[PDB]
RNA sequence: GGGCACUCUAACGGGACUGCCCGCGAAAGCGGGAGGAAGGAGGGGACGACGUCUGGUCAGCAUGGCCCUUACGGCCUGGGCGACACACGUGCUACAAUGCCCACUACAAAGCGAUGCCACCCGGCAACGGGGAGCUAAUCGCAAAAAGGUGGGCCCAGUUCGGAUUGGGGUCUGCAACCCGACCCCAUGAAGCCGGAAUCGCUAGUAAUCGCGGAUCAGCCAUGCCGCGGUGAAUACGUUC
């Protein structure tokens, strides 16, 4: 009578519950493109449930919280198919090779000393 | 110009800081130096006792010190007395209740400041800088020990060319956390300059 | 615009709030 | 510059100088180390020798002339070019 | 010129403004901090001995 | 000079193109057009001769302007090079005034580099 | 690099589309990181070109690339006391980086005013011939062939 | 009913805060599990080098790890038990109701 | 009301071991698969070999000795370290439309905070002022993040580009803003249309770009420094140089 899974993406975490709806989508209060208003990577996070035909089959209650949008939508995207599997076990397939079913560690480089950034390095006049 | 301290390269990991205690924005600034100050005077009346370290914990008003030297029979005196008449000008500063513990050193020669100390003395005894400096890492790695090392730098032997000069024996591996090196560097004042004086122990790896 | 003043951009650049920045 | 709230702030030592040459006798070659303190309608006329880290240069004031500092008429810099 | 800087800086100011930090133990003008009375040279040196109360390196 | 003193440009808006007028800013531009209640997106060009006038006096009777503008600030800057104060000789030399550098950068009153 | 052959960024396709091609394009678009602003910009082009011409521009720009495609550029080659621009076959990956370095490159050269616009007429010419964005090729593909006297330097 | 520890020392910061779970759960009657107050990270910047050499330096950090506690149903044979604690050093505490 | 599910937090642990398959192997290993959030050092961190540059630092401290002894010491007011025909280095903003402005609408982190952080109220176009609740701080505050979005304007101009310059008008701190503080408002809007020879950084959450915290600190000339996250590319044939 309810599935949730939880994706992360960045300092973004969300918790996101898949609940058999029309395809109606509930994050944070507001509609889904309501609190998207123009990003399209959008869609993107929606993209799971899509790779097993579920974009109709149901409605979800999502919260988001960390970072901005770009960590959150992936954030999402990543608890959705999280859940499919407490849904179908054997859904790993049709995702997993997608890659949805997984989570990416690409995060930040902490500034380093003597260096301007985590990388870039002041410039300098050799001789 | 490079190597990175053995000490807070080992605090929590392989060896515990010295004065313990937690204060809050508004007396650890003053807690500091009240526990500097007192091993300024302690590292002076010691001094010839033998001091290796002083932890230090607090608490509420008091204040607890822990004394380690291999010979505590000189900071005691006779049935406390030295060791008594250490407890009256120390609150005469620090003003607080204060002890005084003396714990008993199983081996000194295992003590890489208490072992420099020495030698630091030997060389202001004109003796032979490179002959105590390998005589004492034998005298370590007699003490069972299984890694030790004496690092001598300056105007060795009176010449005006300074020079650094040091001996080892053993594993001292100074990348090993898991490791136990003890560290203490004493100084030598002498008429014709002065002498950094390091040595480093290996204790062992837990 | 984040050298101007009479800008709030300008303004949120060296953090400060006045006739086009308010509070 | 200098609140309004906070009045005109003189040394009052200055001050003091200088009134009482406004009254029982002005006036004679003062020199002051006063520059914070902004010039003075009980002072005009007068010769503060005002100072600036080496001298006292005389400056007599006039009524085109007051709402700034004696720092703003003896120069602490010479500086007559380069080559 | 030193140890008279060391002692006016510890008597009361005439004015606060010209109370002025110090280092209490090495008396370093510049980079100390109240937090521990210190300069940022003894900050290194009390520090690696870890004579620092809770304080250690950072990593991460 | 359809405007007080001078000839503002057209087809641009009221509001703005009283900018090129000295002395008259945005700052000055909503006032006279809140005080003659003519709409800042009608273009000059678009305005009415009776606009022009209400535009065009109440800006002529409330503050200095051009020339008369002009007249000002130099006086109050001929003064201090009389009684010679810093900000005299900062201008009876053409140095920074307002405490700015001077071993480099302050290339705006100084004008381009000079050769040695 | 000096180790082995790096590797190819295989890109996440658009979410319009479903093309990695366009997810590329909006990359060289895509300015300080702005992906929704780089990502209108083109979907936006997108339209104006369907306006002026009713055929999917999909297909517009998967042909206008092609026409872009350089097939052969000249490197040069300093062998001996002198440098010789060998030319040479070049790259699958470099001619997809090729192309999509000039459009935009002559795109923003385009004299029209907003940015949608320029990118997408630089779209349709070269799904007809036009531009400068066939220029560089073009000019790029014989001077090499201007240069045939140097394959045999090639590598 | 609110109990606070605070210290440097996580561990023992920790070991305290089971003595006094131990202890007045044993005489009772309910507590809360300690929760760990996440910790204000006191971070110092110092160049390494005594001199110049701004491209080199060496961080050290302050952890102030806070532990708090409480006893829901209290009982004073706590209480009086509780001023009779051999809490470790590292460490300060407080307590309210 | 209650509730630890969850998010979160902070202590203890599991975890990747090239440990399993095919494969070329003498072995050591390399390619590839599957499984796994993650694979062949996981991403980075702190960790700097005997040693070199008679490298830096008597101006943090220590110390060799030489030199000063109503002075080469010490306190104080003023004044320089902010000068200024020039010649480099490291940045801030830019020269515009993938832009500037106005308003409106969401989304971080790591931090800091008791003559500190300043709620809410009110004065003023404002900096700010004055009242005043709350927070020994997972409560409470700084506090809003900005880039973004949704709308409207700007129609290619040295402009609604730039905010240098200067006048005028004050705040606030401080005993005291004259050389010498910054914050607020008005008017003025200078050079600059992508920059010669020469040269710098960066290989993945990097460069790019947005903004935010903290230490130093009465205020701070900070575009710095150390940190913090947001959004988010291109490219590497190859090793001749
Ligand atoms: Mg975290
Ligand atoms: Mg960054
Ligand atoms: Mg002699
Ligand atoms: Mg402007
Ligand atoms: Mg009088
Ligand atoms: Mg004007
Ligand atoms: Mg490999
Ligand atoms: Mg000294
Ligand atoms: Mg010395
Ligand atoms: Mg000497
Ligand atoms: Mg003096
Ligand atoms: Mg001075
Ligand atoms: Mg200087
Ligand atoms: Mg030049
Ligand atoms: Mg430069
Ligand atoms: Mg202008
Ligand atoms: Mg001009
Ligand atoms: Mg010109
Ligand atoms: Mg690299
Ligand atoms: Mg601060
Ligand atoms: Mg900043």
């Amino acid at each position: 009578e309810q599935y949730y899974g939880t994706g992360r993406r960045k300092e973004a975490v969300a918790r996101v519950f898949l609940r058999p709806g029309n395809g109606k989508v509930t994050v944070n209060g507001q509609d889904f493109n309501e609190y998207f208003q123009g990003l399209v990577r959008a869609v993107a996070a929606l993209e799971p449930l899509r790779a097993v035909d579920a974009l109709g089959h149901f409605d979800a209650y999502i919260t988001v919280r960390g970072g901005g949008k770009s960590g959150q939508i992936d954030a999402i995207k990543l608890g959705i198919a999280r859940a499919l599997v407490q849904y179908n076990p054997d859904y790993r397939a049709k995702l997993k090779p997608l890659g949805f079913l997984t989570r990416d560690a690409r995060v930040v480089e902490r500034k380093k000393y003597g260096k301007h950034k985590a990388r870039r390095a002041p410039q300098y006049s050799k001789r | 110009g490079n190597k990175i301290h053995p000490i807070g390269f080992r605090l929590g990991i392989t060896r515990d800081w010295e004065s313990r205690w937690y204060a809050g924005k508004k007396q650890y600034r003053h807690l500091l130096l009240e526990d500097q100050r007192i091993r300024g005077l302690l590292e002076k009346e010691l001094y010839s006792a033998g001091l290796a370290r002083v932890d230090i914990e607090r608490a509420a008003d008091n204040v607890a010190v822990t004394v380690h030297v291999a010979k505590p029979g000189v900071v005691i005196g006779r049935g406390g007395e030295r060791i008594r008449v250490l407890r009256e000008e120390l609150a005469k500063l620090t003003g607080k209740n204060v002890a005084l513990n003396v714990q008993e050193v199983q081996n000194p020669n295992l003590s890489a400041p208490l072992v420099a100390q020495r030698v630091a003395e030997q060389i202001e005894r004109r003796f032979a800088v490179r002959r105590a400096i390998k005589q004492a890492v034998q005298r370590v790695m007699e003490s069972g020990a299984k890694g030790a090392k004496v690092i001598v730098s300056g105007r060795i032997g009176g010449a005006e060319q300074a020079r650094t000069e040091w001996a080892a024996q053993g594993r001292v591996p100074l990348h090993t956390l898991r490791a136990n090196i003890d560290y203490g560097f004493a100084l030598a004042r002498t008429t014709y300059g002065v002498l950094g004086v390091k040595a480093y122990i290996f204790l062992g790896e837990v | 615009g984040k050298g101007d003043r009479r800008t709030r951009r300008g303004k949120i650049w060296r953090g400060t709030y006045g006739k086009y920045r308010p509070r | 510059p200098r609140s309004l709230k906070k009045g005109v702030f003189v040394d009052d030592h200055l001050l003091e100088k200088v009134l009482e040459l406004n009254a029982k006798g002005e006036k004679r070659l003062i020199k002051t180390w006063s520059r914070r303190s902004t010039i003075v309608p009980e002072m005009v006329g007068h010769t503060i020798a005002v100072y600036n880290g080496k001298q006292h240069v005389p400056v007599y004031i006039t009524e085109n002339m007051v709402g700034h500092k004696l720092g703003e008429f003896a120069p602490t810099r010479t500086y007559r070019g380069h080559g | 010129a030193r140890k008279a800087l060391i002692e006016k800086a510890k008597r009361t100011p005439k004015f606060k403004v010209r109370a002025y930090t110090r280092c209490v133990r090495c008396g370093r003008a510049r980079s100390v901090y109240r937090f521990f009375g210190l300069c940022r040279i003894c900050l290194r040196e009390l520090a690696h001995k870890g004579q620092l109360p809770g304080v250690r390196k950072a990593s991460w | 000079a359809r405007i007080a003193g001078v000839e503002i440009p057209r087809n641009k808006r009221v509001d703005v193109a009283l900018t090129y007028i000295y002395g008259i800013g945005k700052a000055r531009a909503k006032e006279a057009l809140e005080k003659t209640g003519i709409n800042p997106a009608t273009r000059v060009k678009d305005l009415t001769e009776a606009e022009v006038v209400r535009l065009r006096e109440y800006v002529e009777n409330t503050w200095k302007l051009e020339g008369e503008l002009r007249a000002e600030v130099a006086a109050n800057i001929k003064r201090l090079m009389d009684i010679g104060c810093y900000r005299g000789l900062r201008h009876r030399r053409g140095l920074p005034v307002r405490g700015q550098r001077t071993r480099t950068n302050a290339r705006t009153r100084k004008g381009p580099r000079k050769t040695v | 690099a000096r180790r082995r052959r790096a590797e190819v960024r295989q890109l996440q396709p658009d979410l319009v589309y479903g093309d990695v091609l366009v997810t590329a394009f909006i990359n060289k678009i895509m300015r300080d990181g702005k992906k929704n602003l780089a990502a209108r910009i083109f979907y936006d082009a997108c339209k104006i070109i369907q306006e002026k011409t009713g055929q999917e521009p999909l297909k517009v720009f998967k042909q206008a690339v092609e026409n872009v495609k350089p097939r052969m550029e000249v490197r040069s080659r300093r062998v001996g006391g002198a440098n010789y621009q060998v030319p040479m076959e070049v790259s699958p990956r470099r001619q997809q980086s090729l192309a999509l370095r000039w459009l935009v490159q002559a795109a923003n050269q385009r004299p029209e005013r907003r940015a949608a616009v320029r990118i997408a007429h630089e779209l349709m010419d070269a799904a007809e011939g036009k531009g400068g964005a066939v220029k560089k090729k073009e000019d790029v593909e014989r001077m090499a062939e201007a240069n045939r006297a140097y394959a045999h330097y090639r590598w | 009913i609110r109990i606070k520890l605070r210290g440097f020392d996580h561990k023992t910061l920790d070991a305290s805060a089971q003595k006094i779970v131990e202890a007045a759960r044993r005489s009772g009657a309910q507590v809360s599990g300690p929760i760990p107050l996440p910790t204000r990270v006191r971070r110092f910047t110092v160049i390494r080098g005594p001199f110049k050499h701004k491209d080199s330096r060496e961080h050290f950090e302050l952890r102030t790890h806070n532990r708090l506690v409480d006893i829901i149903n209290p009982n004073r044979k706590t209480i009086e038990q509780l001023m009779t604690l051999d809490l470790p050093t590292g460490v300060e505490i407080e307590i309210k109701t």
